[PDB]
């Protein structure tokens, strides 16, 4: 029942069980029906949060391994365990690749919806590129920035510059570009002609210029401050 | 913002996803905006103007707490400290530092997140925030007559009519025993 | 091999992923032989982290459960994730209380190590005991009581009252008499004896007084100004 | 203290599993006890006495941290904030609250848990802890020269003699660039 599992992610989320929750989510989502503005946040929020418990995992057991100096066995062992993280962490982004491909971006009717599923899509593929080597790497990459872009491009066109889910992607977005691409020119621009048309809407006291967005402002004028 | 291998370094940001936070002085707009859709336009009043948001938001963030949808402000509480037993018309703009009763001014849910149980979790958690600082014994709010059962869900009691008056609108005092 | 799975382990632990830690404890534990104070500590670190979530998921979703208003609305949803929780926990205890009943306990051949263990075993037949149900309870409560008491015993007969292992077991102990068989008064008494024969020996300026225990004794003292 | 449904309430204490804590004036007798065994015996001197390192938890519990195996005490680092580039011997004794350095006076690890990488992982959190801190920009600390290839593990970089003499004992200086 798409309701019980609604109600069962809501109480995973505050129980901290994330990986329930996400089953639940992926559960409501593979019914095929276009998921209502909360079952989105809600299936969001709980990927957003499984995945991001294997990232932290990641760069601890990756700091670990290269500080490792001399003991080969002892690095070896941040090694294996590492790539054990990455499977797992692999596996998620895939799943959540796998749902935006087949029930998330094409039942997306609405503009928002569009750049939201975008924006994921390009989120888990970065997920994705901050592990991968090899060749898949340089696929991974472009995966994620075509995404991005495409976001960008409907965001231009149908959301105000103080819309949250446009000044998110701008946020995601270009750190895209400074810690994946190295253009810290360009992750800078997108940074700052997002926040600056963002104020330049908020400067004509207009109700729709959202107000809302508050936070994903202070946090993209941190990271400016930051490069 | 963790940087393993970088002790004083902070990491670069990236899209959160739901958190409670104390609100900022930056966040007053996004409340008056609410407030005008919450409370304005049924009563023609509402409980804080911005000048005021901004002020409880300036002088004591601490007492404040809003649910921030993926960096979205959805819903908020916006308090401060009284120090006596009921409620009276001055401290409606009033913060008493050594006071004992986490005074809430404001609670609102913006219109497309009401009925989710978000604003409930957002009142749990801030009942837990403020409960949690030693000298917050109480939390105090007044609401119409329509809300007092919502609010004893939390321990909230009556306690009889509010001392405040605003515009034209008589409100019920509710007290809620913590620490 | 018994190194790597300690290694793994000390990593698990920095990652925070407890469950992890905890299987390999449980291996190292498997090989029979018994652990040296550190492979110890880690054992109890990952098991108490691992056990500890699923407690606090439990604390939750029953305090939402009996909250939510109405008839069996969504009432029956919390209790059985609640049940589904308490699976989950119960297999938890009872693989440490195997763990301790094969290999823990009968390799003890220090006082200080046959304490730690039984209190151990008192630790998880409580947290065991905070989800039992209806007749099963009973049962519970006794194994944790007398694993508690022969721990007790011991400790009074090996170990001084400064000890961060005989003091650990007096906090746990009379939070056993308080919330588990509801009697403050010997609560009180287990935990206030505990801390004045501490002061007591620490007050006599001796060489063998501990002052390591600083944080349970403050433990023990706040627990009393609760009750 | 989190009591699900008691807001102000603080739940019940039970032993807890490794943990990371600022030090209280009550674990100097901790401190120092682990400082007789591991300074005192081979040197016939050490860091902190006593009363000099209750008076740094007092006046700066938190420029400390100690890890706590189930509630004991067996590795500490006492230290306090400086405002000079290089060490000075009245620095020994001193907390500069303006400062802009975390000046580590003492690191030891009980000896029963030596050579486990517990050392190790309390200094590492120890420089995340101040690092954090938004003027402590660097870390400074003292140590024979057998510690410096250790110390350099951390981000540590030689900076010759340390004017400061403890007893009849002289020290290389060691800075760490943080925030
Ligand atoms: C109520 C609230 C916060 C709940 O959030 P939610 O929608 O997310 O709710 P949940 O989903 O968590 O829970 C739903 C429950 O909320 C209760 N509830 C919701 N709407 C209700 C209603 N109309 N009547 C009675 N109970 C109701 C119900 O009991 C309902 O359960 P049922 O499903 O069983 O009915 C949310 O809906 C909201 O922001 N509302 C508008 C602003 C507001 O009223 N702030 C409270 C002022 S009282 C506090 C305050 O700010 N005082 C200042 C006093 C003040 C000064 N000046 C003023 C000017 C005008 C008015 C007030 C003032
Ligand atoms: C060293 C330490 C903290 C490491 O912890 P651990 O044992 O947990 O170590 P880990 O397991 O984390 O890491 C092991 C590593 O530590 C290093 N290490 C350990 N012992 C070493 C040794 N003897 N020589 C060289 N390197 C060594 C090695 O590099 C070794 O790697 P290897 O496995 O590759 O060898 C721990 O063993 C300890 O508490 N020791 C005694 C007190 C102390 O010396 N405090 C440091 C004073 S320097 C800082 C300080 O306090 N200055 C005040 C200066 C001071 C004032 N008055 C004094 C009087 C006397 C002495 C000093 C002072």
């Amino acid at each position: 029942d798409k309701n019980e599992l609604v109600q069962k992610a809501k109480l995973a989320e505050q129980a901290e069980r994330y990986d329930d929750m996400a089953a639940c989510m992926k559960s409501v989502t593979e019914q095929g029906a276009e998921l209502s503005n909360e079952e989105r946040n809600l299936l969001s929020v709980a990927y957003k949060n499984v995945v991001g418990a294997r990232r932290s995992s990641w760069r601890v057991v990756s700091s670990i391994e290269q500080k490792t100096e001399g003991a080969e066995k002892k690095q070896q062992m941040a090694r294996e365990y590492r790539e054990k993280i990455e499977t797992e962490l692999r596996d998620i982004c895939n799943d959540v690749l796998s749902l935006l491909e087949k029930f998330l971006i094409p039942n997306a009717s609405q503009a928002e919806s569009k750049v939201f599923y975008l924006k994921m899509k390009g989120d888990y593929y970065r997920y994705l590129a901050e592990v991968a080597a090899g060749d898949d790497k340089k696929g991974i990459v472009d995966q994620s920035q075509q995404a991005y872009q495409e976001a960008f491009e409907i965001s231009k066109k149908e959301m105000q510059p103080t819309h949250p889910i446009r000044l998110g992607l701008a946020l995601n977005f270009s750190v895209f570009y400074y810690e994946i691409l190295n253009s810290p020119e360009k992750a800078c621009s997108l940074a700052k002609t997002a926040f600056d048309e963002a104020i330049a809407e908020l400067d004509t006291l207009s109700e729709e210029s959202y107000k809302d967005s508050t936070l994903i402002m202070q946090l993209l004028r941190d990271n400016l401050t930051l490069w | 913002s963790g940087i393993p291998g970088s002790p004083g370094r902070q990491r670069r940001h990236t899209l959160p996803a739901n958190e409670f936070r104390c609100l900022t002085p930056e966040d007053a707009a996004g409340v008056f905006e609410i407030e005008r859709e919450a409370f304005i336009s049924v009563s023609g009043n509402c409980p804080l103007n911005l000048d005021e948001v901004q002020h409880f938001l300036t002088l004591c963030p601490e007492l404040s707490l809003g649910w921030f949808v993926e960096g979205r402000l959805v819903a908020f509480i916006i308090g401060s400290l009284w120090d006596e037993e009921r409620l009276t018309q001055e401290s409606l703009a009033l913060h008493r530092p050594r006071g004992h009763s986490a005074h809430l001014h404001a609670l609102a849910v913006h219109r497309s997140f009401r009925q989710q149980g978000k604003g409930s979790v957002l009142l749990w958690r801030y009942l837990h925030h403020v409960g949690a600082q030693p000298a917050v014994r109480r939390a105090v709010l007044m609401c119409e007559d329509a809300l007092v059962p919502f609010y004893q869900r939390f321990g909230f009691h009556p306690a009889g009519p509010c001392a405040i008056v605003v515009g034209s609108l008589t409100f019920t005092e509710m007290h809620c025993s913590l620490r």
